[PDB]
RNA sequence: AAACUUUCAGCAACGGAUCUCUUGGCUCUCGCAUCGAUGAAGAACGCAGCGAAAUGCGAUACGUAAUGUGAAUUG
RNA sequence: UUGAGAAGCUCAGACGAGUAGGCAGGCGUGGAGGUUUGUGACGAAGCCUUGGGCGUGAGCCUGGGUCGAACAGCCUCUAGUGCAGAUCUUGGUGGAAGUAGC
RNA sequence: GUACGUGAAAUUGCUGAAAGGGAAGCAUUGGAAAUCAGUCUUACCUGGGUGAGAUCAGUAGUCUCUCGAGACUAUGCA
């Protein structure tokens, strides 16, 4: 099944445009005063569960494998009966020798490492 | 003795799970799918079969009832054949009139052990480049004593230094023809 | 210390810098703008007229009630003033900016002025921080004939 | 210490380093040295056995021959010429002396063996590719063979001996037989076959027919130093894999009864042999060594870094040199140092 | 001190008096000197600012311009004989590139190209490994071989063997610029550039060196006036490429110093593992192994 | 574990009572192992560092080189040793701090007192 | 068009948040009973080799005696 | 036919603004017990980013740079646990302006 | 570099690229410039011949478990 996103403009909370103190992650109003509350045509959307994506095609990255953080060596080995519908996303703060172990036996498992490249120039 | 090692493992806490986002794994290492469901966890399911390879080999590991309180004693092994059709041909005569359901996952575990060896055989006879670790420590040393060794040598400066000293010591013919007419004869006073 | 510009190689430049320099800030920067991109001893000529009211050197943007001279339209720009205590400390800053490449052996005809910053201080008034780039102005080689 | 040393264009050095002599330090002494040989790449040195005083030093245009070192300076003693169709194809790959005979092995399983005094030269044919042969030291007449895809085997003039046979009966191509043929180990942990490339045999029955049981461990060009015996069977003892750099010398250090190893990327360290790992390394080494010689309670290593050290037993660092050329082989001729 | 306020006060009047008798250790010097510049003599030939080149390691193999014959009875006649003695071989080289390289590694492989005629570019193909390469590049009358090796769209390695068997060396790339970037760049032109390189005082240095001056012709054409410059500095080997023009400047005494116009690129090298023999990273016999951990010392150098 | 009720075990309380410790308490505190040819005449695990003992320093970036004590500093918990010293700018030379607990003793600077600690702490001369 | 303003990015400034610590606080618990006309608590002044919002001390003054440890102090 | 985390799986219809209010499921922060044969000087936390990824969303995962000693996921316990606003508290910095003015 | 661990935001200056006819701000759909990612690198699968052996031997032994189930050491590799 083809990977599909009801929307790509992630919601940015009403007017954190403007101002440096109000940030962009989304807060829905609290005022009936407000413009936004209302839905007045003309201002930004919201968050509502309509722009739920399909309940199959979903946490799937665009390659249609969804992502699994893999921290050590022993957890890419789980993902022996799975390298069709999982990619083994390496964990941020591995180190770069215990990363190159990883990437060297995933590979033997077929399994995607979306980030192997991290830190490892190769000769 | 069954629900009651799933109302507590699978519900409550295991050591094993692992929270997953679209599903949960089992990190058992004789899961015979990676998941924890019911039909898999290999605590609550007190009669299992497991296909886990050993050292080139792959094996085949089964428990019982009446082994489940001898943890030393509790997995019994039978070796799998290299040929695949014989694998298969052992895993079922061996398991035998255990459940469709388990003897599916042993077979689908043979597919997926063997085309990791077949895999990782052919993977360890190429030839292919070194992963080798970047350092955080000695590559801003690199970029430290870079600027420090590079503006240390007067770069231009040397060029020029022996540019002249290659035309004035004479190494092209006496009149050369990348120099023009009038600073030559400077050389010449030189 | 680590200086704001990409010019200022090893081969044809030298630099200096003056830090926490006790005069107006919003003074010596329409100075600074000036001299900018400036020739070496041409702005030696050109600063000293402004020590004698014989050159004003013009406030673009800080331009608050900057009365109008006859000499500001060299430039174009309307308004201008003759600072003197800005353009003292300039001076210092240049005679190292000379005495910089006196060291490194350049040449010194050919010597321009490549980047001025100007920039503000801890303040204690409205003090300042300024570094200076002089280099040379990078000349180019006639090419070799055909191939 | 005496040490003799000849480099690939010929010429030989002759060192009188002593301890402390760090000729990175300018603190220290200078080296002393007498050097003289011919100054040609085409007598490049390749090897310096050690008869009980006489250098035997060959060259790669086949001028191998006797020097003496009692002499100050040496002098030549005697001197051996090979035809050269033995030199354009083959080329030499050891020198190893017993019992008054000289091999003078080729690379295709031509084993020159010229006599010492009596000069009776005889020539005997084997198997395939060759890169390292050995003579038993304690029993008379006894080869190793070995090469690449060519394990170990044991070609013997007497087979059974019994003490020492007289040395015109050694070596006469009707009795040479094999009598040990070694055999693969099994197949690797992923059903591939364990590649054979033998580079160094040495006997270790010293520090483990008349005489049988023969112990001897040899090293491969893949990395895995393996153990031998007869007894046992022809699979190899013990297999380790002491390194990844292909192993380039092999040997003993007689006075700690243990067997050390190199390899290309100078991992020269000691190998216990009775705990099954490595003890030690000697340190300080930055480049592939070319030759090492062990005497007594020092060794000498001289590598393509330009460098002559002197370890001993326990990997202490005595003397360290620089010798501005590219070295080959190196003797060690007095254990004691230059005062002494 | 354990205050902070009194540990910035008690030092900014302890500096103040540093900062005041420095100047009255050098005013009463500066009344002296002007009477007798005999004693500013003495001073400076005494006081010479120290710097790292001068603060070296002792290292015994710098190679002295004293000819010794043991030298050059080796480089004669060892492998680089051919580009050095009467022959005068022109170097035909070929640069090849990691395997799946990128757009980004392509266009510095016509940079380099543009320093190096007898040069082609062949792109790496497929399943084929440097080891095989050389021995089907001797074939076909070749000298050399460059590698570049590109990295996850940056190129930050560079080998070059030596055919047949010759020494293979392992640089790295640094601080990588094109012509583009350049400020005051110039166009190149066919003509075959000229070649300086400086400062390689070890023995080392003049195995590389010449293995550098293994990849240029051995007599270049001169209307071009295009120079190239290998310049080891602490151990770092500059690349820069330039193009001159002769012009009288009083300051260096000659008075007839050029002016230089970079034209690119503008790399930067070290030096990891030299390999006698065709470049095996795991069946080689290593020359010379960078040690990243004897070069904390500033003060020590390999080439 | 500790099983009295009149020791410590905060890092606030014996954290303080080392960076505050007196003079008499800063010696004990900076001591050295004996070396294994010492350790087995003298029988003693341990002594504490008196001036001109005969060392060798076994950790640091100063590896083996050996020498006497100069000047032991008890105030900055470190020994000084002879000859091992850094170099300054200015063309002077500076001392540099080697640990107590870095150092390995190789001959005793023996005297009454010590003696008469030596007999009855385990050994004998 | 340049300038000026605005916007983006890089660099340099400003500024001291975040993160990490912690000879400090806060809280609970346990043992103990001990100031003064034989001059207390507190105050002033002095005393250091070089001391300056600090410490110790009393003209025997950054302390003596007695014991114990055992060779330092430090800029 | 294996789709038994029966707290799962599966089939079919209708429905979808929402104030006071009512109900439910989750996200994140500091500490506590258990757990990950957990991550870390080959660089933990933080920070910045014209990089990529997920979730409807609160949020999370990650590449590059910076940096230098600690830190996180899961199941529970616990609260000094979430800010745009209070002529809010403290600190820092702007436009007014080099104007008012001495 | 004592204006000293990390060094956020406001805010200031320079440089690069843009935009600006008495309003910007944001949302939606796309053009132009810049730039980024995608495994596509290669892998896959199918006969014969040659060699290697092991779970093969009309084969001999050891140990731990439970007749045989694994781990082995030989020897052949039918």
């Amino acid at each position: 099944v083809n990977i599909i996103k009801k929307r790509t403009k992630p919601f940015k909370r009403h007017q954190s445009d403007r101002f440096k103190r109000v940030g962009e992650s989304w807060r829905k109003p609290r005022g009936i005063d407000s413009c936004v509350r209302r839905r007045f045509r003309g201002t930004i959307s919201m968050p509502k569960i309509g722009y739920g994506n399909n309940k199959k095609t979903r946490y799937c990255m665009p390659n249609g494998l969804k992502a699994f953080l893999v921290r050590n060596v022993s957890d890419v080995e789980l993902l022996l009966m799975h390298n069709k519908t999982y990619a083994a996303e390496i964990a941020g703060n591995v180190s770069a020798r215990k990363r190159v172990e990883i990437v060297e036996k995933a590979r033997a498992l077929g399994v995607k490492v979306t980030n192997a490249g991290a830190k490892v120039r190769s000769q | 003795q069954d629900e009651v090692i799933w109302q507590v493992v699978g519900h409550e806490f295991c050591s094993y799970r692992i929270k997953g986002e679209a599903q949960n794994f089992c990190r058992n290492e004789y899961n015979v799918t990676g998941l924890c469901n019911r039909q898999s966890c290999p605590l609550a399911n007190s009669r299992y079969a497991t296909v886990r390879e050993d050292n080139g080999k792959l094996y085949l590991y089964m428990k019982t009832i009446e082994r489940a309180h001898f943890p030393s004693k509790l997995w019994q092994r039978i070796k799998l054949s290299k040929n695949y059709a014989k694998a298969l041909e052992q895993i079922d005569q061996q398991l035998l009139y255990w459940p469709g359901r388990q003897i599916h996952r042993c077979k689908q575990r043979l597919t997926r052990l063997t085309q990791y060896l077949l895999k990782a055989r052919r993977l360890a006879l190429k030839h292919q480049p070194a992963l080798i670790p970047i350092k955080p420590k000695q590559a801003h040393r690199e970029a430290s004593r870079e600027r420090k060794a590079l503006i240390a040598a007067k770069l231009e400066k040397n060029i020029e230094k022996e540019l002249v000293k290659r035309l004035k010591s004479g190494v092209y013919g006496d009149q050369p023809l990348n120099v023009n007419e009038e600073i030559w004869n400077k050389v010449l006073a030189a | 210390v680590r200086y704001s510009a990409s010019p200022a190689l090893e081969t044809k430049c030298a630099k200096a810098r003056g830090a926490y320099l006790r005069t107006h800030f919003k003074n010596s920067r329409e100075v600074a703008f000036t001299i900018n991109g400036m020739s070496l001893k041409k702005a030696f000529i050109f600063l000293d007229n402004v020590k004698e009211h014989k050159q004003a050197v013009p406030f673009r943007r800080f331009n608050g009630g900057v009365g109008r001279t006859a000499q500001g339209k060299e430039f174009g720009v309307t308004q201008a003033r003759w600072p003197v205590k800005s353009v003292k400390f300039f001076y210092d800053l240049l005679k190292n900016a000379e005495a910089n490449a006196e060291a490194k052996g350049l040449d010194m005809d050919k010597l321009i002025i490549k980047h001025v910053q100007v920039n503000a201080a801890p303040k204690q008034s409205s003090p300042s921080h300024i570094e200076i780039i002089v280099a040379e102005e990078e000349e180019a080689v006639p090419k070799a004939n055909d191939t | 210490m005496k040490l003799l040393l000849g480099d690939e264009i010929g010429q030989l050095k002759f060192i009188e380093i002593k301890k402390g002599t760090d000729t990175s330090n300018p603190e220290s002494e200078a080296p002393v040295i007498q050097k003289f040989g011919e100054l040609d790449r085409e007598k490049g040195v390749l090897f310096m056995l050690k008869h009980e005083m006489n250098v035997f030093v060959a060259r790669k245009n086949g001028t191998i021959e006797c020097w003496n070192v009692n002499q100050e300076p040496p002098i030549l003693s005697s001197l051996w010429q090979l035809d050269s169709s033995l030199l354009e194809t083959a080329s030499i790959v050891s020198m190893k002396y017993s019992n008054g005979w000289l091999m003078l092995a080729l690379s295709d399983g031509n084993l020159l063996f010229r006599h010492i005094e009596s000069s009776k030269l005889r020539k005997l044919q084997l198997h395939g590719p060759l890169s390292a042969v050995e003579l038993h030291p304690r029993i008379p007449g006894i080869i190793a063979a070995g090469g690449k895809e060519n394990d170990v085997c044991l070609y013997s003039c007497n087979p059974t001996c019994k003490s020492n046979i007289d040395e015109l009966e050694l070596w006469r191509t009707e009795n040479v037989v094999k009598v040990f043929q070694g055999k693969n180990v099994k197949n690797d942990s992923l059903n591939l076959r364990v590649r054979v490339w033998i580079t160094g045999i040495v006997f270790t029955e010293d520090i483990i027919d008349e005489s049988l049981c023969f112990h001897f461990a040899t090293i491969t060009h893949y990395g895995q130093l393996r153990f031998y015996d007869t007894k046992h069977g022809r699979r190899p003892v013990s297999t380790f894999d002491v390194s990844t750099s292909p192993l380039s010398h092999v040997g003993l250090l007689p006075s700690i009864k243990l067997l050390y190893f190199a390899d290309k990327r100078a991992q020269i360290s000691i190998f216990d042999h009775s705990k099954k790992k490595v003890i030690g390394r000697f340190q300080g080494v930055k480049g592939a060594p070319s030759s090492i010689h062990c005497l007594g309670n020092v060794v000498a290593i001289t590598g393509l870094d330009r460098n002559v050290r002197i370890f001993d037993a326990d990997r202490k660092p005595l003397a360290n040199a620089y010798i501005k050329a590219l070295p080959t082989s190196i003797i060690v001729i007095n254990e004691r140092d230059a005062e002494i | 001190i354990k205050n902070k306020i009194v540990r910035q006060q008690q030092y900014m009047k302890a500096l103040h008096q540093k900062n005041k008798d420095k100047l009255e250790r050098r005013k009463e010097r500066a009344k002296e000197e002007e009477k007798d510049p005999e004693k500013k003599r003495l001073r400076l030939s005494e006081n010479i600012p120290a710097t790292i080149e001068s603060k070296r390691v002792y290292d015994e193999t710098i190679i002295e311009d004293k000819p010794d014959e043991e030298l050059q009875a080796e480089l004669k006649d060892d492998e680089f004989s051919a580009y050095f003695s009467e022959e005068r071989k022109v170097p035909k080289l070929l640069v090849t590139t990691s395997k799946r390289a990128s757009r980004k590694c392509y266009d510095f492989a016509s940079e380099l190209l543009d320093c190096f005629p007898n040069a082609e570019f062949r792109k790496r193909t497929g399943d084929i490994e440097v080891h095989e390469i050389a021995e089907a590049a001797a074939k076909r009358g070749y000298t050399d071989l460059l590698v570049l090796n590109e990295d996850r769209k940056k190129t930050n390695a560079l080998t070059l063997v030596h055919l047949p068997n010759g020494p293979s060396f392992y640089f790295t790339l640094s601080n990588l610029q094109t012509a583009k970037e350049i400020s005051n760049h110039g166009r190149s032109t066919g003509h075959i550039p000229e070649l300086i390189i400086n400062n390689f005082s070890t023995r080392l240095g003049m195995t590389v060196a010449r293995a550098f001056q293994s990849l240029f012709i051995q007599t270049p054409q001169i209307q071009g006036r295009q120079v190239v410059t290998i310049h080891c500095q602490r151990d770092f080997l500059f690349f820069r490429r330039h193009r001159y023009a002769f012009r009288e400047k009083s300051n260096m005494p000659d008075g007839i110093g050029t002016g230089l116009q970079e034209l690119g690129p503008r790399f930067t090298m070290r030096l990891r593992m030299v390999q006698k023999g065709v470049w095996d990273r795991k069946e080689g016999e290593v020359f010379f192994e960078s040690n990243a951990g004897e070069e904390s010392d500033r003060r020590k150098f390999w080439l | 574990m500790k099983f009295s009720r009149d020791v410590t075990s905060s890092r606030r309380k014996q954290r303080k009572a080392h960076f505050g410790a007196p003079s008499s308490v800063r010696r004990v505190l900076m001591s050295a192992p004996l070396s294994k040819e010492l350790r087995e005449q003298y029988k003693i695990r341990s002594l504490p560092v008196r001036r001109d003992d005969q060392i060798t320093v076994i950790r640091g970036s100063n590896k083996g080189r050996e020498g006497k004590i100069t000047s032991v500093y008890r105030k900055k918990f470190l020994l000084l040793i002879e000859r091992v010293t850094r170099e300054k700018a200015n063309g002077a030379s500076a001392p540099v701090g080697i640990d107590a607990s870095k150092v390995v003793i190789t001959k005793l600077h023996l005297d009454k007192d010590r003696k008469d600690l030596i007999v009855r702490k385990g050994g004998k001369v």
